[PDB]
């Protein structure tokens, strides 16, 4: 969020306006809660990918069906690896406080990648929704709100 | 082993080695009245026994549709017939449990080594207990019937029947 | 050709007398006998329960049933001991069990179904696994039904059954027709997604997931190598007597 | 599973002897016919979509009540017609599977094993499927000895139906 | 210099809805597209200001700097006012509007 | 028991599609090379008993304590035990070349082999020194042309030797 | 195809180059075959929608399944009406000779429409593939090639 | 071996002398035997590393001894991985026909690497000798000679 | 945890507290997961003990030095048996929930014992720490927190 304000005041010839300094000071204050939320999502990664695959393959069985992409153990392992990647990028966005280092690695060219891989993007969005539900069950209320923030950004991005 | 309501209250009474108390005989006296109701009730399950299994198989496979799609373990035709034979064996021993009145004959056949074969074969064990619950939803719907039977309170008996399915789903999942 | 190696038998239930006839429970099986005919319901029960031991109930089906051997049993031309040989040396049983299982596990699965006892140790399974290889599978099934433990306990005209399982799981239920090592080849654990979740965090996947390099890839090779080094010499360094230890020329 | 190469093995394995010329001779015979059997596989794979919808609308002709009677088993509902092309489309797969295998094995293991158990429970009359397979064996357009080749396995599924 | 959609599929969908209508013209649209957060991430953020001037000469005027006096004046303008002052001094010119 | 013909069915069943035309062009080459495959198989089985003792002139001469007093090939039943199943390697390798795929061999011949060979006490690694000596004699007979029309069966020779290498890997 | 060459030479200040005049003369020559192909697809529409619904609901049963969109008679009637619309646009593209008047009405914003309707786009692509197969059975070889041209454009567009 | 003759004639201002062209033609002729030898050493790698570890730890037990470097499962796995690396470089040198692409990756700085790792170089030379013995048992006479060529180069290089 | 709660309510004159009955209820609820952890540790007995002992000899070479206690095959076998005993007591403590089985079988008089045996205490403790690290790598993450905290009791109580 510091790079955001820096390039924001850098396109202008002005310095960083002190309201931006206030938002940087407030983010610096909230960084400890951000780090605890990121570590709580970090250590419980196995559980979240399991429950996300659970809720997704209960929701959409066509990836399980042989016409779909995630058919067989190798393809379903690649599917859960994709969900692991998106959980990792969500933890990066939780620490960074703003969605730039997660959009730069997971969002900015995802539609043409998944189009030329054959997979539907709506099933990936449902998988990140299942990750958001499982992390909402894993965390407290003020933590699940702030995690569902960036999970919500990914779900809106994949659609 | 095969035990009963009548024989299990003997078997613990043998282990303590005392004569049967009068309040145990008043307990067993309650059972005799209950038995007539049960026979009428258990006859309804066995007469609709084949109608339950396919109507559970209209949902056991429709809810998890990869199972009969190519790749699933219910795909080919003897694999599909394999499931039906086993599905009724749940009903074959649950009806033995309601007849005996105690689940000690249920736990030697459906609950003993069933969770071991179901990881040796490769079948989903949890995909059984989604549909044994669908049997229980249809079994207690038939047993609790207002037609052709003089109304008698069967709620006390019904609770025992519902549970046997929950024991049948717990040791598979 | 070669005689059986001697294997040690473990103590199991059925090596014991179990005196008396009027004393055993209800749960000993019905000892269906072709000599007892009296009806066709006994005739159909003898055929159906003889399929029960061989195909574990679910398979009997329609197609698997050899209708001509059951055609014969009613006539009485072939004994029940001959009739189990027709079911066991049948390729409807070969595709079902024999191809699918292993020579070491086939010894375990056919003793529970034809002799009604589990194998004692692994050495018994090791012993008969050779008799399968050189004589063939039907040569070994012939050797099981010719064997004197069969004829003494069952006889010529009695369908098999589990002998004395007072406190044990039923043998068609505890043993499938194929075990876990073969499970990927006959089953469909590859295509079902429920098992690949279990597999994902399995220790075997972490050895697969690592890139080329690391000595954890060669950790299974390091256990098979062995050849550990000798310890340091007990003799004290000080005595060594280094001044007179050097040899001239 | 049943294959002329497999049947040479399982015969020689149960005797505990090597491969004689009698097991080896059997393999030689299979090759002459396997050249004409793979001709029959391409004839059914290329005409696959014409043959399925050619069949599932031919069974509706001889059995018009199957689209009218309201039942789970019946194909009158769209969901039945969706499961119509699945089931008849499953048949042409296994027929093409048993063509290239040379034996009836894949037909024996995937399709007809336990078919009397399933058709009794779901009340699917086997007179329906035999009417579709008679349409396939007359409308595949295959010629020569390859026309004989698909005609055995179709008729082998007919006899196992009834 | 390469189409941002069909290749990455991210673009401003707010301004297309005005150019299709006719609320802002093309000389206004190029101006509102250059001083934008999308253009800054690819051309204003990697390069030094003296290379940014030449690339904004290629993007808007469609040519490279013609004289030393040209880059002196336009460096003074981008210096005193950031990138939006350079975009405004470039889009409004005689060489653009002719 | 699987094949080349049946294994390209079995994965094609798991994906549930019709067989493609380039799979049928693949199997058409399998039929085309079938005659060559048959010839190789008959030469191995006709020299089957001659291979085993000629491997036993080196399996025991190279590790000579094995038949010397103390080794596990010492007494006479024990010696006839490693000729009763030296040939079972050849009994199932010839089944693998006939089927054209090593799935038949894996199920019976090598599935439980490495477990018994530490239960008995036999050296497991002293088998695969001589199964390699079988492969050196098997591909020498299968390649040599005696009273045979000239042809090139080189592909079979390398994947005939791949079946022996699979037969040596799961014992050692 | 005349508007294509006209705006193509109109962005330039040059006239229509006479190679473009040659392609217009050749399209003018082939217009009679185009009109016969369009009339043959015109009069046989309900057969094509019937066989397309046949092959689609045999291929993908999830639209039939109650979680899918085309569940019930009203939704399946809307589904076959969508297939009727796409057959109509294919006949327009067959007459026009170039895919502009069919992309302008059926392609250019279809992904966000079907996304905010809930329907998957791959099932629509399979439906147009079934329309192409049925029209390939209905027409001769040189007619089915030239129809499968524009049907192929729609199938590539919906993906 | 072509780069050798090319830089050899390239230091001079002369062309490639036709005796060098004869040696390139002869290497081109022998390349098929080189490829068969390399594939035979390729597919049987784990046997060769097993027998090399066998013969080495029978020969020198100090790496097994806790004062030595290869003590424990992790260190002995790294040891067999080093032997795997050297077998891989030997196959590269067998294909290339001359010892340049194997010396460039395994020889040219190995003494200071193994000195600052603590391991003795003579044990590595004995390990490559064990690899040469096992590959001599694996191959025919004219193949074992031509493999023991490059194995001999590695054994001379590590000393 | 039942024995400790009963003796703690035995020291007072009163019954078991509602808090303590909540403790027993939560222990019963977590007991099945504790049996799963005991299942994994029972089945991984060999390689855990060997990896931990070899990690100990990597860290502390004084014991296998010839002046040390664990010099020789028999002495080092008894070393690995001691590590086996401590892993067995750790499994007992994971199952029971108390540390009273760990304590009154292997903690309470171990200092005087290893003083009279000549064995250093800190090397035992480092070996149990190696067991903690190995069993932490084998198990699930917060499951490894559970196992390693009983291991942590053994490590802190040995020193
Ligand atoms: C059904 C919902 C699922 C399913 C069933 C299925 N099971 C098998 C194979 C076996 N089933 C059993 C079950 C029992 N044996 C017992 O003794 C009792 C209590 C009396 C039970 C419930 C056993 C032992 C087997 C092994 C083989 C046998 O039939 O004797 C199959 C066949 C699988 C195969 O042949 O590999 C099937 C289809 N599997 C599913 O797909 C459903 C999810
Ligand atoms: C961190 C940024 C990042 C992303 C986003 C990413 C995606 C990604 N997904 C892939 C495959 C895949 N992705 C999926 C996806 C899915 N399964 C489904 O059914 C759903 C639609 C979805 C997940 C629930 C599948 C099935 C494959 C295998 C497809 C194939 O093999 O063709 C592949 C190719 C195989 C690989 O190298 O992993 C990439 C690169 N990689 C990255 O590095
Ligand atoms: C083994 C063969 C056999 C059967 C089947 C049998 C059943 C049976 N059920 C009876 C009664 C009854 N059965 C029921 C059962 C029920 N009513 C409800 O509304 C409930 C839903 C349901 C229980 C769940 C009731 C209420 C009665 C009333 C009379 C009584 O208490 O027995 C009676 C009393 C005598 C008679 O009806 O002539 C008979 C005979 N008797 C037999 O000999
Ligand atoms: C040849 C080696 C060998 C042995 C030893 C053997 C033992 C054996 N003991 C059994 C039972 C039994 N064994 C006992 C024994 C005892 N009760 C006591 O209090 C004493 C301490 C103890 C005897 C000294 C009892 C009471 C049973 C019956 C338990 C039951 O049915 O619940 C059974 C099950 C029933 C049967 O006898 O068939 C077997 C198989 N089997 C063998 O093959
Ligand atoms: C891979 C080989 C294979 C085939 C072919 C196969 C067919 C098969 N079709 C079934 C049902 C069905 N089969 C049909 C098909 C038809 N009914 C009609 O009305 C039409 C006349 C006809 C189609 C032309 C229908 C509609 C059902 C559902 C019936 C019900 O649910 O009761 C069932 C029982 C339930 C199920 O899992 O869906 C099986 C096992 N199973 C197999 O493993
Ligand atoms: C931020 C405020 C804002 C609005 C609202 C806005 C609207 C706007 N709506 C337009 C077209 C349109 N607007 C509508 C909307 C509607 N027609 C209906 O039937 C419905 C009643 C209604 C939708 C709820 C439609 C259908 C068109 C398409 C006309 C066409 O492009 O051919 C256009 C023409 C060019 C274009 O979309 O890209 C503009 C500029 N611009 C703005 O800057
Ligand atoms: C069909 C696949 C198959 C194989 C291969 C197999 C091998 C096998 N070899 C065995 C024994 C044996 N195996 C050997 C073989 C050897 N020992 C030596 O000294 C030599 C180094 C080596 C031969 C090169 C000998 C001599 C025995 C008898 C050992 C004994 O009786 O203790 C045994 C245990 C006893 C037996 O029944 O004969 C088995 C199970 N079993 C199988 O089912
Ligand atoms: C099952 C009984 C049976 C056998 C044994 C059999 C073998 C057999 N091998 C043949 C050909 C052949 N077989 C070989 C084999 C080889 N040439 C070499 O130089 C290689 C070393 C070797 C392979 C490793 C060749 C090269 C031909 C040439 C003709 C052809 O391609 O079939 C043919 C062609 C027809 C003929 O010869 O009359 C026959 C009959 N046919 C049978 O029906
Ligand atoms: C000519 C240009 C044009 C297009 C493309 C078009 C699409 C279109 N599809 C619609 C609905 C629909 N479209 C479908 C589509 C399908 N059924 C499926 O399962 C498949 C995914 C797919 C066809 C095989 C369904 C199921 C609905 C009803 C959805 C609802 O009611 O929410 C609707 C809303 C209802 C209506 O007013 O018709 C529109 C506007 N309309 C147009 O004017
Ligand atoms: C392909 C070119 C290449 C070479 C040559 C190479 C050597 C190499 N050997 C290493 C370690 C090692 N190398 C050995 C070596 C041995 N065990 C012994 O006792 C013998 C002396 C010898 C082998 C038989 C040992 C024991 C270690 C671990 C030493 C340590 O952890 O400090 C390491 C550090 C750990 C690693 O990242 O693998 C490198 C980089 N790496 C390369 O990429
Ligand atoms: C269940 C609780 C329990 C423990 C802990 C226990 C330890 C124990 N360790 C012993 C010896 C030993 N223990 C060690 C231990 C070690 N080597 C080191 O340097 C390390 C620090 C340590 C490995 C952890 C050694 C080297 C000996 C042999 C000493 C001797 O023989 O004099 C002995 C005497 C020989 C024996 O009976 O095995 C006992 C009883 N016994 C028990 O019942």
């Amino acid at each position: 969020i510091v790079t955001k304000s820096i390039v924001n005041a850098d396109a202008e010839a002005r310095y960083l306006s002190p309201g931006e300094l206030d938002r940087i000071k407030s983010f610096v204050a909230g960084g400890q809660q951000r780090l605890r939320i990121a570590q709580a999502l970090t250590d419980n990664r196995e559980r979240l990918v399991k429950q996300a695959g659970d809720q997704l393959f209960q929701k959409r069985p066509d990836v399980v069906s042989p016409g779909g992409n995630a058919y067989g153990q190798e393809m379903t392992a690649t599917c859960l690896r994709d969900l692991d990647y998106y959980l990792r990028l969500v933890t990066y966005g939780i620490v960074a406080g703003d969605v730039t280092p997660i959009e730069e690695i997971g969002v900015i060219g995802v539609r043409e990648m998944y189009k030329s891989l054959g997979t539907p993007i709506e099933a990936v969005g449902e998988g990140v929704r299942a990750l958001k539900n499982a992390a909402s069950t894993l965390l407290s209320a003020e933590d699940a709100a702030e995690a569902g923030s960036y999970f919500d950004y990914v779900v809106g991005a994949l659609q | 082993m095969t035990l009963d309501v009548f024989t299990k209250v003997v078997s613990q009474a043998d282990s303590r080695g005392e004569f049967l108390s009068n309040e145990q005989l008043d307990a067993l006296a309650n059972v005799v009245k209950e038995g007539n109701k049960r026979l009428d009730v258990v006859n309804r399950i066995t007469s609709n026994a084949s109608a339950i299994v396919t109507n559970a198989a209209r949902a056991l496979f429709e809810e998890q549709p990869q199972l009969i799609a190519p790749g699933g373990n219910a795909y080919t035709n003897r694999r599909m017939a394999a499931c039906l034979r086993d599905m009724e064996i749940i009903l074959r021993y649950v009806t033995y449990a309601i007849l005996a009145g105690d689940a000690s004959v249920l736990d030697d056949r459906c609950l003993n080594g069933l969770r071991e074969t179901y990881q040796a074969l490769g079948t989903p064990g949890s995909s059984v207990a989604v549909g044994v619950q669908k049997m229980k939803d249809a079994a207690v719907g038939i047993a609790n019937d207002p037609n052709g039977i003089t109304k008698g309170d069967c709620s006390q008996l019904i609770s025992e029947v519902a549970s046997y399915f929950d024991r049948a789903a717990a040791a598979v999942g | 050709a070669l005689p059986l190696l001697q294997y040690k038998p473990s103590s199991q239930n059925h090596r014991v007398t179990s005196f008396g006839a009027a004393d055993q429970n209800e749960d000993t099986p019905y000892i269906y006998r072709i000599e007892d005919v009296s009806s066709y319901t006994d005739i159909q029960n003898i055929i159906w329960a003889s399929y029960r031991q061989v195909f574990s109930e679910h398979e009997i089906l329609k197609f698997n049933r050899q209708k001509t051997l059951e055609s014969q049993v009613k006539n009485g031309s072939i004994s029940v001991r001959d009739f189990i040989r027709g079911l066991a040396k049948s390729e409807a049983f070969y595709r079902l069990v024999v191809s699918v299982n292993n020579n070491y596990r086939l010894v375990d699965i056919t003793l529970k179904r034809l002799l009604g006892r589990s194998s004692y140790n692994k050495d018994e399974q090791i012993a008969w696994s050779i008799v399968i290889g050189t004589k063939g599978f039907s040569g070994f099934v012939d050797a099981l039904i010719d064997s004197e433990e069969y004829t003494k306990n069952f006889g010529e005209n009695i369908v098999p059954y589990q002998r004395k399982r007072m406190e044990g799981r039923p043998h068609n239920l505890v043993t499938p027709r194929y075990g876990e090592d073969f499970q990927e080849k006959a089953g469909t654990v590859q295509t079902d997604w429920r098992f690949t979740l279990d597999k994902f965090y399995s220790r075997k996947s972490q050895e697969k997931q690592l890139r080329e390099g690391d000595p954890r890839k060669f950790a299974d090779l390091a256990a098979s190598v062995g050849n550990q080094g000798n310890y340091a010499q007990r003799i004290s360094a000080f005595d060594i007597d280094y001044l007179n230890a050097v040899p001239n020329r | 599973v049943k294959t002329p190469i497999t049947e040479a093995i399982a015969a020689a394995d149960t005797q505990g002897r090597f491969l004689g010329n009698t097991e080896l001779q059997s393999a030689r015979g299979r090759y002459e016919r396997a050249a004409a059997s793979l001709e029959a596989a391409r004839g059914l794979t290329s005409n696959a979509q014409r043959l399925i919808d050619g069949a599932t609308q031919a069974v509706y002709q001889k059995f018009p009540y199957t689209t009218q009677t309201p039942g789970p088993q019946f194909a009158a509902d769209s969901r039945g017609k969706s499961k119509c092309a699945r089931d008849v489309g499953h048949y042409l797969r296994i027929i093409t599977y048993s063509l290239v295998a040379g034996g009836t094995g894949p037909l024996d293991e995937y399709l007809i094993a336990g078919l009397a158990e399933i058709n009794s429970t779901f009340d699917l009359s086997p007179s329906w499927y035999v009417e579709a397979l008679k349409h396939i064996k007359a409308n595949h357009g295959l010629s020569g000895q390859a026309a004989n080749e698909a005609n055995t396995y179709i008729d082998y599924a007919i006899n196992a139906l009834s | 210099e390469r189409d941002i959609t069909r290749a990455y599929s991210l673009s401003i969908s707010d301004l297309e809805s005005k150019v299709k209508n006719g609320d802002i013209s093309m000389k206004e649209f190029v101006r509102r597209l250059a001083k934008s957060p999308l253009y800054q991430k690819q051309f204003y953020q990697p390069f030094i200001n003296s290379r940014v001037i030449e690339l904004a000469f290629r993007h808007i005027l469609g040519r490279g700097p013609s004289s030393r006096e040209e880059v002196q004046k336009y460096f003074s303008i981008i210096s005193n006012g950031g990138l939006p002052a350079l975009v405004d001094a470039l889009v409004d010119s005689a060489e653009y509007s002719d």
